[PDB]
RNA sequence: UGGUUCUAUUUUCUAGGACUGAUUAAUAGGGACGGUCGGGGGCAUCAGUAUUCAAUUGUCAGAGGUGAAAUUCUUGGAUUUAUUGAAGACUAACUACUGCGAAAGCAUUUGCCAAGGACGUUUUCAUUAAUCAAGAACGCCGACUAGGGAUCGGGUGGUGUUUUUUUAAUGACCCACUCGGCACCUUACGAGACUGGGGGGAGUAUGGUCGCAAGGCUGAAACUUAAAGGAAUUG
């Protein structure tokens, strides 16, 4: 295990630079989710090029938050999404070529972490219960 | 072509990478050959640290260089004159030049020329890679 | 998206009504991204020289092999030499108290297929977490302090040398810091409470029990018995 992660400042204004509007990062919040990004597609790219730090701060709450309350709801969770799209393609990777023992172990990994999740999602009811991974 | 096995033997040591390449190419003429090379990382000057390893990906890029160099050194020319382009070991040159942008690699060379296939005979060929002649000769005396 | 009517100049601008409402962001965990990293895996491709076999020469009497020999091959030419082909493996030196993999393990090139780790991150979710009976896949100690040198992967900074230029980006080394690894050399401080088993080590004695073992020239005993052999033998 390493320690690989961001380091939030202990700010939590916006940065006196950031001369912007706090609803013109909204507008192309949404812009980028109708065009059709993930959530932490939208953050880096505003992020790296529209200079807001993180939109938490910038905005009044989360983007998640922004896209549920702007109408552009994500289907599936984004983890549990790119989880599920991981173990399809080990999956059609197996079944193109099936003497791949190491890709099989991999994929008994992955989709133990996807019952692991899909099993919080679903007792926190953020997708329906009756959900099975096909 | 082809080394003496103390040559290369005396050329390998250990704390180095031998980044070796062979490539077979089609002359200007109809003769294909494959012809091979071998290049050993060396260390700079002010170098501390005893290993100067390749990362392997910069061997790969070395060894990409060397292959496109190498075949651009063949088509381009025929036996004779890639023959007298490999005398004077001028194609470890531009294999040193060209790689120098990557790792340093001491003592470049080719080790090994093959033939593989050879297109005709074309007596005209060879006689004007020698020098001519023609001979009416001396009769019996009787 | 539909519909009703109110103000001054043939078409200008207007007002209203029906289809959300608690925190961080763990030097916890997951996910995305980025440049990468590795002899991690799978498929395909490429090469190398040995070995074995075969064809063709050249030459002639031996060649293996062993401590010596022998089985074996050999004037229908063995072994040696040269050219070439085929086969099945294998990946030499480089090769390391190095790397990667969950372990068993993994070393030629190139490409494809998915994967993985560390790092970077003012990205995202928000407790999603840790341990293992069962089951499945593959096959001097710890809860513990600091260090030191070297090395592998990433990052930041410095500012010299190799690099170099208006084709793309991209190195190598030196130094400091930092994160994470495989090890090594030390330090300080803690209760750390494929199943079946007699009882120490080295010896010694034996009026017990169970065994095995001596005699005595063979022939040869009911027979003083042949031949021959043995033994000792200066008849």
């Amino acid at each position: 295990k390493g320690i690989s992660s961001s380091a939030i400042p202990y700010s939590r204004n916006a940065p006196a630079w950031f001369k912007l509007s706090s609803e013109s990062v909204i507008e192309q919040i949404v812009k980028y989710a109708r065009k059709g990004l993930t959530p932490s597609q939208i953050g880096v790219l505003l992020r790296d090029a529209h200079g807001v730090t993180q939109a938490r701060v910038i905005t009044g709450n989360k983007i998640m938050r922004i896209l549920k309350s702007n109408g552009l709801a994500p289907e599936i969770p984004e983890d549990l999404y790119y989880l599920i799209k991981k173990a399809v393609s080990v999956r059609k990777h197996l079944e193109r070529n099936r003497k791949d023992k190491d890709a099989k172990f991999r994929l008994i990994l992955i989709e133990s972490r996807i019952h692991r999740l899909a099993r919080y999602y679903r007792t926190v009811a953020v997708l329906p219960p009756n959900w099975k991974y096909e | 072509m082809d080394f003496t096995t103390d040559k290369l033997r005396s050329m390998v040591r250990k704390w180095q990478t031998l980044i070796e390449a062979n490539v077979t190419v089609k002359t200007s003429d109809d003769y294909v050959l494959r012809i091979f090379a071998i290049a050993f990382t060396r260390k700079q000057a002010n170098q501390v640290k005893r290993h100067s390893y390749a990362q392997s990906s910069h061997i790969r890029a070395i060894r990409k260089v060397i292959s496109e160099i190498l075949t651009k050194e063949v088509q381009g020319s025929t036996l004779a004159q890639l023959t007298s382009k490999l005398i004077p070991e001028v194609i470890n040159k531009e294999i040193e030049n060209a790689t120098k942008d990557i790792f340093p690699l001491q003592n470049i060379h080719v080790r090994k020329v093959k033939l593989l296939k050879q297109p005709k005979f074309d007596v005209g060929a060879l006689m004007a890679l020698h020098g001519e002649g023609s001979g009416e000769e001396k009769g019996k005396k009787v």
